[PDB]
């Protein structure tokens, strides 16, 4: 039962060093190989690398000379490092455990076989943006509901969360108390360059007035965590 | 480009082909992948299938001298949509670094659905700090294509505004938000600001005004 979490530092400047980890839980590193694959906005998923139990690796041709994969039996997490990245190096990094996978066409003697490898688990991935520009903190405000009445219990009530760069913005409320009515929306990306987006709840109207509604923002690249309080 | 577009109907069965056909002996692997979100392995060994993935999905077994290698989603759902990758592994190729081609699967024949806006208005900790943004927020509306205008009293306004590409959300309806910018004096110098999205020949419009 491997669980793995991927860990960046959100931006990189150009001409400087990638790196992310993965943190694996439940299993220990040893007994799987270990892959990573980056996704980019224009590009198609493109395979960075693996690493064997045995500590081997190999590299994509592509990528080879720019990249290492290593392994951390201690804390129990992997590694990537991409040395003097560019802009197109601005993906969504992935970690995911491989099996290794033999078909053997002919005789193994005489090696008529080949080897072929396949992900079976995959973490929900890392977001890394290389830019000459600084990280910028978020700016929280309340989005107050209207109050009474809508013929309806409901009431929309929500946070904005302001310009902030990079991406990307994690949203909840009641500290993960509240999850039902809860819908985050997609940024935007404006003119500045900094991105913005809403979190929005629906709730009662009759709760309002007693009911706690707090917004809890975590920008893990600039990195601020603001939980503001919405009120009528 | 990297994408094969291919559209489908809804409750038909899909027909996916591997970008490149094996020489030989092969061993076929497929992904399914919705951009912002992790991959998922549909299909290994051809035809092997992993716990949790659904029966609609399939793969062709390279019985006997030789198979094409097609993916198979039968009652294809709004959930199928998503790019799908099929990594080939034959014996006169090597190792295959690329994942190659994606075919991005849209579905169609999904009803109309109108969208909810709601609007806020600049909040009084932003008015302090000189700022002030109206928020329009546009869910629940199928297909993905509206448009966004902002008016101040009865007239349009063009300035500050920002928009996003609507995009699917977990339910399989579009979600999109749009921002007016606007400084506190402006903001107090009408009578009211409206958002008014347009959906399929029909108008949602929703008013704020400074209180």
């Amino acid at each position: 039962q491997v669980q793995l979490q991927e860990s960046g530092p959100g931006l990189v400047k150009p001409s400087e060093t990638l790196s992310v980890t993965c943190i694996v839980s439940g299993g220990s590193i040893s007994n799987y190989y270990w892959t990573w694959i980056r996704q980019s906005p224009g590009k198609g998923l493109e395979w960075i690398g693996y690493i064997s139990d045995r500590e081997t690796t190999t590299y994509n041709p592509s990528l080879k000379s720019r990249v290492v994969i290593s392994r951390d039996t201690s804390k129990n997490q992997l590694s990537l490092k991409l040395n003097s990245v560019t802009a197109a190096d601005t993906a969504i990094y992935y970690c995911a455990t491989a099996r290794r996978g033999q078909r053997i066409y002919g005789v193994v003697s005489f090696g008529e076989f080949f080897y072929y490898y396949y992900m079976d688990v995959w973490g929900k991935g890392t977001a890394v943006t290389v830019s000459s520009a600084s990280t910028k903190g978020p700016s929280v405000f309340p989005l107050a509901p209207s109050s009474k009445s809508t013929s309806g219990g409901t009431a929309a009530l929500g946070c904005l969360v302001k310009d902030y760069f990079p991406e990307p913005v994690t949203v909840s409320w009641n500290s993960g108390a509240l999850t039902s009515g809860v819908h985050t929306f997609p940024a935007v990306l404006q003119s500045s360059g900094l991105y913005s987006l809403s979190s929005v709840v629906t709730v009662p109207s009759s709760s309002l007035g007693t009911q706690t509604y707090i917004c809890n923002v975590n920008h893990k690249p600039s990195n601020t965590k603001v939980d503001k309080k919405v009120e009528p | 480009s990297y994408v094969r577009p291919l559209s489908v109907a809804l409750g038909e069965t899909a027909s996916i082909s591997c970008g490149r056909q094996a020489l030989g002996s092969r061993a076929v692997q497929w992904y399914q992948h919705r951009p912002g979100q992790a991959p998922i392995l549909l299909i290994y060994n051809n035809q092997d299938r992993p716990s949790g993935i659904p029966e609609r999905f399939s793969g062709t077994p390279d019985i006997n001298f030789g198979t094409r290698a097609t993916l198979t989603i039968s009652g294809v759902e709004a959930g199928d949509e998503a790019d799908y990758y099929c990594h080939m592994w034959d014996s006169r190729s090597g190792f295959s670094w690329s994942f190659g081609g994606a075919t991005r699967l849209t579905v169609l024949g999904q009803p109309k659905a109108a969208p909810s806006v709601t609007l806020f208005p600049p909040s009084s900790e932003e008015l302090q700090a000189n700022k002030a943004t109206l928020v329009c927020l546009i869910s629940d509306f199928y297909p993905g294509a509206v448009t966004v205008a902002w008016k101040a009293d009865s007239s349009p306004v063009k300035a500050g505004v920002e928009t996003t590409t609507p995009s699917k959300q977990s339910n399989n309806k579009y979600a999109a938000s749009s921002y007016l910018s606007l400084t506190p004096e402006q903001w107090k110098s009408h009578k009211s600001y409206s958002c008014q999205v347009t959906h399929e020949g029909s108008t949602v419009e929703k008013t704020v005004a400074p209180t």
